[PDB]
């Protein structure tokens, strides 16, 4: 609850319980202004690409978070600690938080 | 100095011995003890079950540790196993100091 108060703390733990491992990770982000706030369409007719490389789409000013790689959660020691004594792993649940926003 | 756990009261010595069964004594009484026993021996099984107490590591090291691995290669014989005619051969001495605690 700002402005003179942090709206969240830095958590970057990685705890190893018996049959489950909780890998927190916190990063600092920076979001620019894309397209100068426009839904510009994108296609291949401007460049003139190949017959298999034609596309058509749209390009928003929105931006997404993609924590969809394994090293976004596992340090190389935690990955080594996992793959050496485990016949398997799967995720149960995630928990996403987004705090300390500064709009320059 | 050879390593290990110096114990004041160590595990006690378990001593075993075949009870001497004598052969036939003569008909007249003799004072001399016995110069003839029945040759015998024993066999059997023996179980030893030591419960150990482990100290789980509490490290915050980043990079991977050095750990005892087997040699991944096309080998002639598998280490710490039997041979073509059943001789268990330990190939190398394995210590116990592979992990890293800061001093």
């Amino acid at each position: 609850d700002g402005v003179g108060n942090a709206s969240g703390n830095w958590h970057c733990d990685s705890t190893w319980l018996g049959d489950r491992v909780i890998t927190t990770s916190t990063r600092t982000w920076a979001l620019p202004t894309y397209n100068n706030h426009l839904y510009k369409q994108i296609s291949s007719a401007s460049t003139g690409a190949s017959n298999d490389n034609h596309y058509f789409g749209y390009s928003t000013p929105w931006g997404y978070f993609d924590f969809n790689r394994f090293h976004c959660h596992f340090s190389p020691r935690d990955w080594q600690r996992l793959i050496n004594n485990n016949w398997g792993f799967r995720p149960k649940r995630l928990n996403f938080k987004l705090f300390n926003i500064q709009v320059k | 100095l050879m390593g290990g756990f110096g114990l004041k009261n160590p595990p006690p010595q378990i001593l075993i011995k075949n009870t001497p069964v004598p052969a036939n004594p003569p008909a007249e009484f003799s004072a001399t003890k016995f110069a003839s026993f029945i040759t015998q021996y024993s066999t059997g099984q023996v179980s030893v079950e030591i419960e150990w107490e482990l100290q789980k590591e509490n490290s915050k090291r980043w990079n991977p540790e050095v750990q005892y691995t087997s040699n991944y290669a096309k080998s002639a014989n598998v280490d710490f196993t039997v041979d073509n005619n059943g001789l268990y051969t330990e190939p190398r001495p394995i210590g116990t100091r592979y992990l890293t605690r800061p001093l």
